[PDB]
């Protein structure tokens, strides 16, 4: 059996390949900011507790498939391919893009994909399993940075979260109580015009708070960066910037094909409001689908576990033989 | 099951040397990132020619 | 800002002079309904196209996609920018004189611009002098260039290209088993062609292989689920670029009519011409294609000569790029037809 | 496959012309030992230029051998060199590339240049910051005008220098060599630039909210404040440091007005940053203000510092090297063997 690894910046995805969802969901505790290994002795850390602790095996025993970024460095893999095979004497490993299995687990080798996870957001396109590199988009604004943003407007309404454990506390509200507005001139029309838009939440301490326009316009954010300073465009912009980016002759395939993943794309209403907006962005005879799986949150984990059982992968695997005769610079080829 | 579709799509699948060739991936050894930016030169280039 | 307008036979290619990639590119027919404004109301629509091998053969459907064009996909006054269209190798001066014509009168253009597409592809490689193979739906070219003039008495049309490939596929692909035959299994094929097609380095050793196993195989999902199977078709098909009596025609391949050409041109710049082939257009998008040309060039190319194909990857739309960047050139704004030259000289200015 | 070797005062950028980051980034230092395997310590390269040919032999060597793993006569090499580098210098280079390393062919690119290439510009004025040495690098189609370049002599080394200084002020010893280190390391990750300088002191003055922290190894944990922005103003304010030269704002300034005034709005709209020196989160905004505050009223200012930009040197390299269209510019073993060192000019 196989070994399926998420390395996230925020939880780590761990399970076997087969498995419909990872067995292991662990924070990753930061080794890993925007999606980039930043800290090998840390990680060494958090995936020695990954084979040891949560998923109860000897690596020596596993084929491993670990994930990445879009836009991951060369040197960066082969870190990995190295560590995962002399300080982990794992038999085989591969490394897979992220965005990539995301498209795989959807049933697709084709389509543009929104992977927005914790600390970072992209915007990949992918033709018949391979990314168009040069279309990709990287957008550092994600999940924590919602977080905050909900720390601080909550803040305004005057509630203090401001400490670590605070922090914590607005994730979970940011999770359980807010949304994306289909229109959000209208949406904050309606919240200034009564109190349907308000709900509740309990504190630890029992005291117990009321969130209103906040609920929608912390994620208003994914759409509209200059809220929290950033000069960048909204993650539709960037869609459609990519799209705009790719053989034109694909794009149609694209279009058809939006792939949604990742947690901070699990807000109530992001789907419409992405094919509303990238409606109004495209051109008038194309046709759009944005495809939102409630399965994914996962769906990049998943993706590696079907891409794990296929008969057919089982001769992608990078071997300890290979890598004793080659080293590190095999996974990329 | 999705995993059996994936499969079939998996075999019958263009080489990114294909590809390259029919311009839907850029080469082919020239920073597939940066692209945009390579792409950008030759651009210029050719442009300070004719324009000379 | 100016326009860029790529009127080809089966595309129309349009932008803004200055874009590296046209804004708007469709199908280059008019049901009125144009482009895929009629590939969706197919049932109601009857389609017809304008542009024939390269040629505008009905000025009022032209003057139709043109109005498409410009107020459709584009978004503009056409009287606000000045226009560069496009046009084929041993286009009729009478022709030109009617572009330029509808392109005045009928859309009051403030300037406008008439450029040979192979020559336009040329530019676009940074070039001004070599041999441009332009391969598109309707029609394919020799053009040899020598500084940014077109030769032409060595230019070679050659009746056999895009539509021309896919309506054999269809044949060769009924002999398998497969029925197509209505416009619409038509398009499927042209699909098909493009995704599983490719060139032969050498057609008897890939036909031989194509005996011998399944590895040369691949499969196509229809829309109605069926999934076929495409064999030794995937290669014969664009052998046709070679072999044109595969679809009973007596010419020689695409080759040949490269060769040919140059051996027409002057000999003293023949060498420039050998080391500067340049290929453009759609029907040159096959993997392989490169490849075969540089052997079969050398196979018929002195043995003291170097050969070089240049095939960009962004060639099914460098004659456009070719005109973005033509038309940006400072130096280039001397060159537009104006509405006042217009006004002063007729349509023969352009000439 | 081509080399390519981004030589700096610090860190050599190492790789393959083909990829979009350098496969290998080292200390440029000698201990004998090359690297990160050597870590008494000499720094081959300073502010900019080969000054030790033996060590720097050494350097090459272990690029070639331990971290890229090639054999040099089996690749083209593209090195890279500072602006107003010495007919002398690179005749050097050249010639130990071709007889210690008998490599097939090599290159040799001004760092500039790189940087304003991998932006897909060929005409703009850079700034080329990194470890030993400031450039400001305006360059018209291609060519650096070498009567505008700016070189100043103040940079990444300088501002931790000037850090252990003010932060010894503050009562925590930093004296010592590791020290140094340690102290780099607090300044790539709580150093910044102020919009403007005056206002921030004064915000620092009213509060905690500008404070950082920072864990040593040896536990204790130290506490950072106006220094974080005492720190890198000094690009802008050299005499911070005694230096009395202007500041990289008003270098580029002269550079551009140093420049063919026709050219200057190709210049003013075309700043591309360069270089881990530039790194600090707000030196781009800070260099759009000083700069507009300087440039004519009428002029369109663009600042281009992508996040890509500590290596954009090596990148502009890489895309360079793969450029079909360039591999008729390489000098090769044949070509250095008729000519000599010399045909590299
Ligand atoms: N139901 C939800 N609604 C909104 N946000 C959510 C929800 N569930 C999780 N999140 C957010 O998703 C983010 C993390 O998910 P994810 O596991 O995809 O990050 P990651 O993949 O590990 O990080 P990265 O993608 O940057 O490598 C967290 O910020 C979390 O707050
Ligand atoms: N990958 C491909 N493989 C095979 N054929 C392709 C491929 N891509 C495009 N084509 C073909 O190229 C043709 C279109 O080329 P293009 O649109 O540039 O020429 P055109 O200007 O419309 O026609 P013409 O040059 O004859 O006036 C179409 O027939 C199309 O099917
Ligand atoms: N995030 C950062 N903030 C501030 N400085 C940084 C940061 N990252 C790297 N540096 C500094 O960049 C310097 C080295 O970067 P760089 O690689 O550009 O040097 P170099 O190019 O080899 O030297 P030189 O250009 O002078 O020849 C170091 O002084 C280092 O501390
Ligand atoms: C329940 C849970 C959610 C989570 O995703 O948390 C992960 C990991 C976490 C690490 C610190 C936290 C206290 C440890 C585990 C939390 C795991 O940081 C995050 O919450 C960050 C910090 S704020 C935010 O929104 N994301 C992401
Ligand atoms: C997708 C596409 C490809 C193309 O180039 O098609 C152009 C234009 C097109 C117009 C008819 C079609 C139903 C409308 C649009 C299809 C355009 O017909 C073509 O496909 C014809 C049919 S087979 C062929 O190669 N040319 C050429
Ligand atoms: C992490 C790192 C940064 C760096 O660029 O370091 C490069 C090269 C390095 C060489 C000696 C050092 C002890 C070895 C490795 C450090 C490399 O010193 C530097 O840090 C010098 C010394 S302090 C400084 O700011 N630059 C520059
Ligand atoms: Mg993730
Ligand atoms: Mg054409
Ligand atoms: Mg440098």
């Amino acid at each position: 059996t196989a070994l399926v690894c998420d390395n996230g910046s925020g939880l780590v995805k761990a399970g076997f390949a087969g498995d419909d969802a990872p067995r292991a969901v662990f924070p990753s505790i930061y080794p890993i900011e925007h999606g980039i290994i930043t800290n090998w002795d840390d990680m060494e850390k958090i995936w020695h507790h990954t084979f040891y602790n949560e998923l109860r095996v000897a690596p020596e025993e596993h084929p491993t498939l670990l994930t990445e970024a879009p836009l991951n460095p060369k040197a960066n893999r082969e870190k990995m391919t190295q560590i995962m095979f002399e300080t982990f004497n794992v038999p085989a490993m591969y490394v897979a893009i992220q965005a990539v299995l995301s498209l795989y687990a959807s049933g697709r080798t084709t389509g543009i994909v929104l992977d927005s996870g914790d600390g970072v957001t992209h915007n990949v396109p992918i033709y018949e399993g391979y990314a168009l590199p040069h279309a990709i988009m990287r957008l550092d604004l994600a999940g924590r940075d919602l977080t905050d943003y909900l720390m601080k407007i909550l803040t305004e309404r005057g509630y203090s979260f401001v400490t670590t454990a605070e922090r914590e506390i607005v994730r979970d509200i940011k999770e359980k109580l807010c949304y994306v507005a289909l229109d959000f001139e209208n949406e904050m029309a309606t919240a200034a015009s009564s109190s349907s838009l308000e709900k509740s939440y309990e504190l630890p301490d029992g005291q117990v708070i009321t969130i209103g326009n906040e609920r929608f316009r912390c994620p208003e954010t994914l759409f509209q960066p200059s809220f929290i300073g950033m000069e960048s465009a909204g993650i539709h912009e960037t869609t459609y910037n990519s799209i705009m980016k790719c053989d034109i002759d694909i794009r149609k395939d694209l279009y058809a094909n939006n792939v949604m993943s990742g947690g901070t794309t699990m807000y109530p209403g992001i789907a419409d409001r992405m094919q509303k907006e990238i409606t109004a962005l495209a051109p008038s005879t194309m046709k759009i689908k944005i495809i939102a799986p409630p399965e994914r949150k996962y769906s990049v984990w998943i993706g590696g576990s079907i891409l794990a059982s296929l008969s057919t992968f089982q001769q992608m695997w990078i071997t300890k033989q290979e890598y004793d005769e080659a080293g590190p610079s095999i996974v990329h080829r | 099951e999705r995993k059996n579709v994936l499969q079939l799509k998996l075999q019958q699948r263009r080489t990114r040397e294909e590809l390259v060739s029919q311009g839907i991936m850029p080469p082919l050894k020239s920073p597939a990132a940066f692209h945009e930016q390579r792409r950008s030169l030759e651009r210029a280039r050719t442009e300070d020619y004719l324009k000379r």
